């Protein structure tokens, strides 16, 4: 289940990114970004297949945790910003979330899942 | 040297090779032993080599389709070294089959029927199906290669043909299919971008997952039925169900290992079975 | 004895297309690949691409993907290369090269050069 | 596109003296190197395939060595028939890339 | 290079005199029959069913020309006629039921190689050109098809010496079907193609054909060698099993 779970999570996350970038009203923005936060926290407990042999208190693991902390921070910022109805700044922050995910988290999770596929 | 051409010789193998080629032979000989009570090593080695050689020749028929694009051993390969090795393997197969005729007490017609109908039947349709549908043609091969190898080995051993080995050889065909499907699912996007089509691409990801799980878990139902209804001593392959659950939770090396162990326990089940307690045995 | 007899010099104008021939003879033509190599002025070799003579499935180097198209003539034992949209930087030798007979050999049999002049 | 580099550009020697070239790759390419020899107005001809294995029809003075990344060809004693350009080719990952080329001098 | 010359000769000599070859061969068939009306009923039923499954499974009018279907139909009629006449007249009438799955499938299969030659022929412009195109098409498609027919006939042939009666009969029908297909394809299919194209020039399939035919039609070199070894092995099996047994 983990492979398909991670891929579904990642694909739906990307779909939600498309939704937030092409959203008009604040309501869909809100519920979409809450889904993003939910997908993020569901992906938190998912361990990276690179870091199975090593201990769960590794510097690379800590980098991954800091990364995710920054992600949820940005999402929370977007929530509190978009609560009133600020869409353009929410999309801007979302795009910055897209930059930082592509910087760290995407680069991690894509090569992460591949190892699991190699195992099976 | 030999080690410098071992890389050339590993070109005709696949992750599902040991199972699909060599497990049937051991099963067939186990059935022959249970039925008649006398096993022959010479015929066993001959059947093993003959089935393995034919399978290798077919794998090279597929390997030649990786020259269309640069899919490609620690040497420079080109389309003479594959053809020569295919010819050599198949000739080795035919020489082994001729030896088996001379040694065994089976009729030449039945031996020729099995060996040129079943084992070498893949060559009649494969080749000229294109490079895209090479993976789709493999399913039919692995469905019709598992049971026929068992029966080939059984018939050569005993000295007369029989229908039940095809019935006893269903679980191995299913587990082998699970290996092939798993390995196809592993290369979904690469095959999609390259232009190659497989079953996993056609049916989609969720259906490939349920198909994987079906093909993985059917053998255990068959072993539980064959245990509780024929002979209780055959229930060994249910002992490896934790590995099957681990495989299902982590979704081809581990699948291949699982198949190997399933096959081993199934053979140990067949051998340990009481006399007269097995259908048509 | 294998020998790869290649065509003579080609004095051409800019913007045109040019066709080269490397008549393979002395072996089973349809068994081995037919690679091509470029040697520019300054003497720095570059790999263009290959062609399977049986099918015709080519496989180019990315740089020469647009302006080099390899074709084959199984009947007369001849491998062709067509250069298109020539510029000042295509004045160079072109070799047709093939691997040795046995497995594990490197590229023994080279042609003789077609001195293209733009 | 593995970049292969070579380290005397022009290499002056005397007849009898031992020579040594170097083909320093940009990646671990195993034993996949080929040393060609090209004299004035001719086609390159193979000397040492796979960094060690000799070729039939080549004099015994040509010998190679090395593995991984750094390779080396050597000539025991040079004559008037060893004045040429030497190119190293890798056959590890497509597309194959030749070296710069080392010319000799008396 | 040796065989291609011989098949080119054959293709040219057949296509040059279509009517005489077609009437001569039909005469030979009816002579073989008469020397020793359900044939028509079985021909029609079998033709319709086979032609319909081919007509469906292949995308109808995908290229934009119905001559291919007409030629395929005219191939199927002759193949089914030559098969049916032997089955009805000679072998056994009462024993032809429910085991006509193999002959039914082999013709579906052999239709592709008949359609190929039609595509080779249709790309022509002139009469001498279409005759030359049939000759070259025959020279390219002859050897491979001969080998395929030979190996299939020998494998299904060795199927007829098992002992199981149902298998013996099914395999016998398989062998007759293969030989009928090959006989019709070689003898009076190119005559029919040539005559149809001669007696009727809106046939525009030149560029695609002349780029892809000599590349896409090529089989797998490993398969061909294995088939030759199979053929040789089966010839030894048959020789021994029929004469020395
Ligand atoms: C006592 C037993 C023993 C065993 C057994 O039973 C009794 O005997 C055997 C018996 O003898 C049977 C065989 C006999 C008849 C059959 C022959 C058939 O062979 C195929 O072999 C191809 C050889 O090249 C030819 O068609 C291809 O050849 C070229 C056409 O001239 C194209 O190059 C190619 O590919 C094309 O396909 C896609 C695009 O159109 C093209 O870009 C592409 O070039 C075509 O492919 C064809 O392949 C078929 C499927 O294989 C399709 O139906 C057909 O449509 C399709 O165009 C054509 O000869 C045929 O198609 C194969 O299909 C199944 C087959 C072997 C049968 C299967 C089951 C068995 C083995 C039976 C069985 C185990
Ligand atoms: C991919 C196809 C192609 C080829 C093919 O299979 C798949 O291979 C053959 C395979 O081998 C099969 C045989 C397997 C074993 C079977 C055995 C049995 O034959 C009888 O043979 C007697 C011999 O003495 C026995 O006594 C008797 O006990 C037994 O009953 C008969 O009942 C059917 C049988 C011959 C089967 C009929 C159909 C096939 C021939 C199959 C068929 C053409
Ligand atoms: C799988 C395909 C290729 C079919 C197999 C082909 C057979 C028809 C061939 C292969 C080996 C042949 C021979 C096997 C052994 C001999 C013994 C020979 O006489 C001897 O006693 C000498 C043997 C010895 O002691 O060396 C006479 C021919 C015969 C029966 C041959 C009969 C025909 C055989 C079985
Ligand atoms: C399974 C086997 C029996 C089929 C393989 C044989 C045939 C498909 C082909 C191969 C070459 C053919 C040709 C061999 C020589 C003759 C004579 C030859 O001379 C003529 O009839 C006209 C004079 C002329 O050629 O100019 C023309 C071709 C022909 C009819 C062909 C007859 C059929 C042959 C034997
Ligand atoms: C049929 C009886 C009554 C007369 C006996 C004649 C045969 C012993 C000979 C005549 C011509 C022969 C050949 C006809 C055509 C060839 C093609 C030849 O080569 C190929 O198949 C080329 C394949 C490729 O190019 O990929 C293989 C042998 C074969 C089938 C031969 C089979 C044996 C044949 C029919
Ligand atoms: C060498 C070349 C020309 C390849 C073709 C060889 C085949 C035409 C031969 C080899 C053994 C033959 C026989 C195999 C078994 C059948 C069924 C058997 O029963 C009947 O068909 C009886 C009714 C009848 O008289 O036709 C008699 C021989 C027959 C027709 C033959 C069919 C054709 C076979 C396969
Ligand atoms: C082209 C494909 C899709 C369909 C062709 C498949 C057949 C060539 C094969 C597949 C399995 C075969 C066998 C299936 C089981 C039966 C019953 C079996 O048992 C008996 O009837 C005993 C007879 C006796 O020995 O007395 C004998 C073989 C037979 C007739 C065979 C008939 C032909 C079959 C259907
Ligand atoms: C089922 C097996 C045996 C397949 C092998 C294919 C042959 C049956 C084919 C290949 C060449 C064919 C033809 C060879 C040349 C002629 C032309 C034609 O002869 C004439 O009457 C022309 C008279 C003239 O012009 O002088 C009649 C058919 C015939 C005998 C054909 C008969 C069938 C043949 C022998």
């Amino acid at each position: 289940a983990r492979r398909l779970a991670l891929e579904d999570n990642w694909e739906t996350l990307n779909d939600n990114l498309k939704v937030i970038e092409k959203a008009d009203n604040a309501a869909q923005v809100k519920d979409a970004l809450t889904k993003m936060r939910a997908a993020a926290l569901d992906a938190q407990k998912a361990t990276p297949p690179k870091l199975e042999d090593k201990s769960p208190d590794s510097p690379e693991m800590k980098d991954f945790r800091h990364g995710f902390d920054i992600l949820v921070g940005q999402i929370d910022d977007a929530l509190k910003l978009a609560n009133e109805g600020k869409v353009k700044e929410a999309q801007a922050a979302a795009e910055q979330l897209k930059t930082t995910r592509n910087a760290y988290i995407q680069k991690y999770l894509e090569r992460a899942r591949s190892t699991l596929q190699k195992e099976v | 040297s030999w080690r410098q051409k071992c890389a050339s010789y590993v070109l005709a193998l696949r992750p599902w090779s040991f199972s699909a080629s060599l497990t049937p032979v051991a099963l067939g000989s186990a059935l022959a032993y249970r039925s008649q009570g006398v096993l022959d090593p010479r015929l066993l080695v001959g059947c093993a080599v003959a089935v393995l050689a034919v399978h290798g020749a077919g794998n090279l028929v597929s390997t030649y389709y990786d020259f269309s694009k640069g899919i490609d051993v620690d040497r420079i390969l080109e389309p003479q070294d594959v053809v020569r090795f295919g010819v050599f393997l198949y000739t080795l197969g035919c020489v082994c089959a001729a030896c088996l005729y001379y040694l065994s007490t089976l009729k030449l017609e039945h031996l020729a029927l099995i060996y040129f109908g079943g084992l070498s039947g893949s060559f009649l349709y494969t080749g000229g199906i294109g490079f895209k549908y090479v993976a789709l043609g493999d399913l039919i091969i692995l469905i019709t290669f598992g049971p026929l190898a068992v029966m080939f080995a059984y018939a050569v051993q005993v000295g007369s043909l029989a229908i039940f080995p095809l019935v006893y050889a269903i679980p191995l065909a299913l587990s082998t299919e699970a290996i092939l499907h798993s390995n196809n699912t592993r290369d979904m996007e690469s095959d999609q971008e390259a232009g190659i089509v497989t079953l996993a691409i056609l049916i989609g990801p969720t259906f490939s997952y349920v198909l994987y799980n079906t093909l993985l878990f059917l053998p255990y139902l068959i072993f539980s039925i064959l245990a509780t209804h024929c002979s209780i001593s055959l229930a060994l392959p249910l002992l490896t169900i934790p590995m099957a659950f681990s495989l299902e939770r982590q979704f081809p090396q581990r699948t291949a290992k699982l198949n190997l162990l399933l096959g081993l326990f199934y053979v140990f089940g067949i051998i340990l079975a009481p006399a007269g307690s097995l259908p048509r045995l | 004895e294998v020998q790869l007899q290649q065509s003579g010099p080609e004095l051409v104008k800019p913007g045109a297309s040019v066709k080269m021939s490397c008549k393979a003879s002395g072996y089973s033509f349809t068994g081995y690949f037919m690679n091509w190599v470029k040697q520019s002025h300054g003497k720095s070799l570059e790999w263009i691409g290959r062609i399977n003579p049986y099918n015709g499935d080519t496989f180019y180097n990315q740089k020469f993907k647009g302006k080099a198209t390899l074709t084959v003539d199984k009947s007369s034992r001849t491998a062709h290369m067509e250069l298109r949209s020539l510029t000042s930087a295509d004045s160079a030798l072109y070799f047709c090269v093939r691997r040795g007979e046995d497995y594990g050999s490197s590229y023994n049999y080279w042609g003789q050069g077609t001195t293209v002049t733009v | 596109d593995i970049l292969l580099t070579q380290s005397p550009a022009i290499l002056s020697v005397s007849p009898g003296e031992r020579v040594s070239f170097s083909c320093r790759a940009s990646q671990s390419i195993g034993t996949s190197i080929h040393w060609y020899q090209q004299r004035t107005n001719g086609s390159p001809r193979l000397v040492i395939k796979y960094a060690s294995e000799s070729i039939s029809g080549i004099p015994s003075r040509f010998s190679g060595s090395g593995s991984g990344t750094d390779f080396t060809l050597s000539i025991n004693s040079v004559e008037s028939e060893d004045i040429a350009d030497y190119y190293c080719q890798q056959s590890n990952s497509w597309p194959y890339t030749f070296g710069g080329g080392t010319k000799l001098e008396i | 290079d040796k065989l291609s010359r011989l098949f080119r000769m054959h293709g040219l000599f057949v296509a040059s005199h279509p009517w005489e070859v077609i009437v001569g061969t039909v005469t030979l068939t009816i002579c073989m029959m008469s020397m020793n009306s359900d044939i028509i009923i079985l021909t029609i039923t079998r033709c319709i069913a086979i032609l319909y499954i081919y007509f469906q499974f292949q995308n109808l009018r995908q290229l934009g020309s119905r001559y291919i279907l007409g030629i395929a139909g005219l191939f199927t009629i002759f193949s089914s006629f030559v098969f049916s006449t032997v089955v009805i007249h000679f072998l056994d009438k009462e024993l032809t039921g429910l085991n006509e799955a193999l002959p039914f499938f082999l013709l579906l299969i052999d239709l592709s190689r008949a359609s190929a030659l039609a595509k080779f022929a249709l790309s022509s412009n002139s009469q001498d050109e279409v005759r030359e195109n049939i000759a070259r098409g025959m020279a390219i498609l002859g050897p491979t098809f001969t080998l395929d027919a030979l190996v299939e006939c020998l494998v299904i042939g060795v199927g007829t010496m098992s002992g199981v009666r149902q298998l013996e009969i099914m395999c016998c029908f398989g062998c007759m079907s293969v030989l009928a297909n090959y006989f019709v394809f070689m003898t009076f299919f190119p005559a029919c193609v040539s005559l149809v194209l001669e007696l009727s020039p809106i046939w525009q399939l030149s560029h695609f054909a002349r780029v892809l035919e000599e590349e896409e039609n090529r089989p797998n070199p490993v398969t061909q060698r294995v088939k030759m070894i199979m053929s040789l092995g089966l010839v030894l099996v048959h020789a021994h099993s029929r004469w020395i047994a």
